[PDB]
RNA sequence: UUACUGUUCCCUGGGAUUGGCUUAUUCUAACCUUGUGUCAGGACCUACGGGCCAAGGGACAUUCU
RNA sequence: GACCAGGCCCGGGCGACUGUUUACCAAAAACACAGGUCUCCGCAAAGUCGUAAGACCAUGUAUGGGGGCUGACGCCUGCC
RNA sequence: CAGGGCCUAAGAUCAGGCCGAAAGGCGUAGUCGAUGGACAACAGGUGAAUAUUCCUGUACUACCCCUUGUUGGUCCCGAGGGACGGAGGAGGCUAGGUUAGCCGAAAGAUGGUUAUCGGUUCAAGGACGCAAGGUGACCCGGGUAAGAAGGGGUAGAGAAAAUGCCUCGAGCCAAUGUUCGAGUACCAGGCGCUACGGCGCUGAAGUAACCGAUGCCAUACUCCCAGGAAAAGCUCGAACGACCUUCAACAAAAGGGUACCUGUACCCGAAACCGACACAGGUAGGUAGGUAGAGAAUACCUAGGGGCGCGA
RNA sequence: GUGAAACUAAGUGGAGGUCCGAACCGACUGAUGUUGAAGAAUCAGCGGAUGAGUUGUGGUUAGGGGUGAAAUGCCACUCG
């Protein structure tokens, strides 16, 4: 009854991940504001992979 | 009952940064905070004792007080107290246990506790179980007395204090039978530095049970651990000291 | 004179007794609903399992 | 006095639905199917049908599809008849 | 680590912050500490804090060089 | 009568014991442990983290807090 | 129903304020923040795929209207309450199970036999109320004066509250239970049709005893030390201050009417999540049958789901 | 039992870092596998199992660092 060593992604809720890697979290600090500057010049489509809305089909509750 | 609340500083040992400053704090059973009155304001009113409750946040018991105006307070538990005893805070109060008054109106050689160093802050000294401070003498502006540590400090005369010795003197007599009783209080296991590695403590390395291997025992932060007096030289309270403890 | 007090006292207790049991009944519904086992239509199907 | 949101009231109803199940629902429940805006509500839709066709709405139920398109079940009062209103539009 | 050269914590002196009367001790006015003392706006600050008035220290110490 | 369902005894070394430890070769005689001892700290406390403001210690006050060594208990713990 | 429109913990931000090369850091009220608190529904039926969501029946919450009465209210503010541990076992109930009885059907090619097979069911909620259970002062059953739950009055800075004093009060506590809900509804079986799907009629009996919970009464009781969240909703009430007003506001019963946003599919002890695989693995929580058994172990079975995706 | 105690026999009570033993958490021995079914697992036994217990959800501590019942162990299969 022990998980293997490689299970680093235990299917955590998207609510907590947005509070740790979301759009609002990046725009708070100066580094995150520069982080998006790098990804826009890079031309990435999805700027923040770990983000979800507060409602809709994506809502964790 | 209303004096009890659950608003306490959770996260013991951790500072605002969240790093461990006071080590070996954690776990332990939950405990609510009691509001004890150390200033002993609301003078010239009688109040009787009804309960002798358990205070997890200290070594001594407490006592519930009921005044004629309906107010309710907590105080420490003196030694020979019994339910029904009265207590008063004032100036011309008779000198018996449980009462509070300044040091000017006290005679010499009194058993005193719950002493305050400054007016308004409330009592700070002699709070623990079985604590007592003996008043030696007084001279003009201030008054000297003895503390439980054996030191003779010079306290101002207008400071308030309570008469008697603190309750439950027999608390050292019981020995904690096992380690689980220690963790219930919130004290984690203490590791010896001589077992660690050199990067963690100056005593670390060496095969087998290594000796100190150093000119003196040292703290985890390099300074010695024995003999070096830590009192700040030229402190503001340096003139109020008559002698050193022993 | 005293019958007024005794008569009104029982009615005062009956209303509180009436609301008090209704209070304990709904909290029992909210309790097992959080557990996920309240609806008897779902329980009778899982009586022998 | 304020609505919840502000937008074109005449956009609340894009078009009805034409399916064998929807037509089957008209005769059994006296209901009607309508695709609605995502920003719509049961109040605006209730007020809407009351003004277009001049009929009473017993109840409104809605849902959002996976494609981000909202659907609206509209049950009329038994006094009126959804089948009669259906023929007025053209669909059966 | 009792290897070389250095940094930091800490101790000490000179100078600034810093003043008065006496023969180094005292004084209060800078400065330090405290108030569940008090006043304050539409309202609260017994929520830190601000103003005022007091209390304990006191030209020491803290701070800079 | 199936499945299920303790092998036991004598003696010795280490550690008192329940527990913790090198995720992926080491579960131990290592660590921790209750207790014992030394030393520091009179609260604006020592100590600890910070450039500083300040925070923890503590909404605690020497029967308390921090640190070093030893490690139940029993007999002892010498000389420089 | 779940979450939000209500509350707050951990913790994160922080008006001003303090500190600091910059970025920024510390920090007060305040605001965010469920893993908690608070708050109103069940049964049956329908069925390509959804239903406590649609239909039927019976309820609940909030608001509004209506009818009288009251005629100063609503916030701020004060107080109560919410409000809580572990361990242990006893008692009173129920779920559930077994058997019996009742009803219906049955010959299952054997030596005998009906001893066989099936059914015997129903909620939320409303109304009433309880012991031989637990509790509540008085004795070795009776008597008696204070005394429980639960109320009232009074004094002081003093409305409520708190404290003190005085006074009424043998009954209280709640799981269960009774009745309505609850209809020849549901149902075995039988009578006919068929494209074999189900449809259409009919539809009896629907009781008791024993066993008995890890669930309910129950933060009920006892013991112990490590001494067991907060806020709001709710309830009571004066003054100061603020807003509004003769109904245009508060309050009571019946009746009537009205009813926001998002999630709802499907898998979930897994082939759909996490392991690069249709991977002998990991994945919180709920429901907990029959025989033997101390037992949720173990063995064989029911409901139900499967025979493991190369074979001979 | 005594002057009163100390002491002492029954019953009640149900304490424990108590015992056996599933779930749950662990990983002592051996076999198997070792271009594995699996980048640490399967099988058979084994330890704890009311406690210093296990676990979910939501959070905190970030590299001249943190954390560590202390192995230089862990900090996204990566750690002198
Ligand atoms: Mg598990
Ligand atoms: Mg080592
Ligand atoms: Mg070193
Ligand atoms: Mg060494
Ligand atoms: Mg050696
Ligand atoms: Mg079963
Ligand atoms: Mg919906
Ligand atoms: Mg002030
Ligand atoms: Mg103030
Ligand atoms: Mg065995
Ligand atoms: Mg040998
Ligand atoms: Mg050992
Ligand atoms: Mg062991
Ligand atoms: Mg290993
Ligand atoms: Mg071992
Ligand atoms: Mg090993
Ligand atoms: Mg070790
Ligand atoms: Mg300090
Ligand atoms: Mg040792
Ligand atoms: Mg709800
Ligand atoms: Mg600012
Ligand atoms: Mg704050
Ligand atoms: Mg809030
Ligand atoms: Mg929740
Ligand atoms: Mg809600
Ligand atoms: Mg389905
Ligand atoms: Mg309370
Ligand atoms: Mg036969
Ligand atoms: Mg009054
Ligand atoms: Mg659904
Ligand atoms: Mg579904
Ligand atoms: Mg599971
Ligand atoms: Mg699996
Ligand atoms: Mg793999
Ligand atoms: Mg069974
Ligand atoms: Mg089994
Ligand atoms: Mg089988
Ligand atoms: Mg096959
Ligand atoms: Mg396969
Ligand atoms: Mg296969
Ligand atoms: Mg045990
Ligand atoms: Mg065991
Ligand atoms: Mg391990
Ligand atoms: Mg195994
Ligand atoms: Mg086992
Ligand atoms: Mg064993
Ligand atoms: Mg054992
Ligand atoms: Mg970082
Ligand atoms: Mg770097
Ligand atoms: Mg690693």
């Amino acid at each position: 009854g022990k998980a293997a060593l490689c299970l680093t992604k235990r299917s955590r809720s998207r609510k907590s991940l947005a509070r740790t890697h979301g759009f609002r979290l990046r725009m708070s600090t100066t580094s995150g504001r520069a982080l998006l500057k790098r990804r826009r010049a890079k031309g990435r489509k999805i700027l923040c992979t770990k983000t979800n809305p507060s409602s809709g089909k994506r809502a964790s509750p | 009952n209303n004096l009890i609340s659950g608003q306490r500083r959770c996260g013991k040992g951790r500072n605002a940064r969240g790093i461990i400053t006071a080590r070996h704090r954690g776990g332990g059973h939950k405990r609510l905070y009691r509001k004890i009155d150390f200033r002993r304001n609301e003078k010239d009113i009688y109040g009787k004792i009804v309960t002798i409750e358990y205070d997890p946040n200290r070594n001594a018991y407490i006592c519930l007080i009921h005044y004629g105006d309906g107010e309710k307070r907590y105080i420490l538990h003196p030694r020979g107290a019994i339910i029904g005893d009265t207590i008063v805070s004032g100036t011309e109060v008779p000198i018996k246990m449980g009462n509070a008054l300044p040091l000017t109106d006290m005679p010499l050689g009194t058993a005193i506790h719950n002493i305050e160093i400054t007016l308004g802050r409330g009592g700070q000294l002699a709070r623990a179980a079985g604590a007592v401070a003996k008043l030696i003498a007084k001279e003009g502006k201030s008054a000297t007395l003895k503390l439980p540590s054996g030191e003779v400090r010079l306290i101002s005369k207008n400071c308030s204090a309570t008469v008697g010795q603190v309750g439950n003197v027999g608390v050292n007599q019981k020995r904690l039978g096992r380690a689980g009783s220690k963790r219930w209080l919130g004290k984690r296991p203490v590791v010896r530095g001589v077992v660690m590695n050199p990067v963690d403590h100056p005593h670390g390395g060496g095969e087998g049970r290594a000796p100190i291997g150093r000119k003196s025992p040292t703290t985890p932060w390099g300074y010695p651990a024995l003999g070096r007096r830590s009192r700040k030289r030229n402190k503001y309270s340096d003139n109020f000291i008559i002698r050193r403890r022993s | 004179s005293k019958l007024q007090l005794k008569l009104e006292q029982k009615i005062k207790m009956k209303m509180a007794k009436k609301i008090r049991l209704r209070r304990n009944r709904l909290m029992r519904k909210r309790k097992l609903r959080k557990r996920g086992a309240w609806p008897p239509s779902k329980m009778k199907k899982l009586k022998n399992v | 006095k304020y609505p919840r949101r502000i937008l074109d009231v005449y956009q609340i109803l894009q078009s009805p639905i034409i399916t064998e199940a929807a037509i089957k629902n008209i005769a059994d429940e006296n209901s009607l199917l309508f695709t609605v805006d995502v920003r719509a509500d049961k109040k605006m839709i209730r007020e809407a049908i009351s003004n277009f066709f001049g009929v009473k709405v017993r109840k409104v139920n809605t849902l959002i599809r996976p494609d981000g398109t909202k659907k609206a079940y509209i049950m009329l009062n038994k006094e009126y008849n959804a089948s009669e209103l259906a023929k007025k539009i053209g669909i059966f």
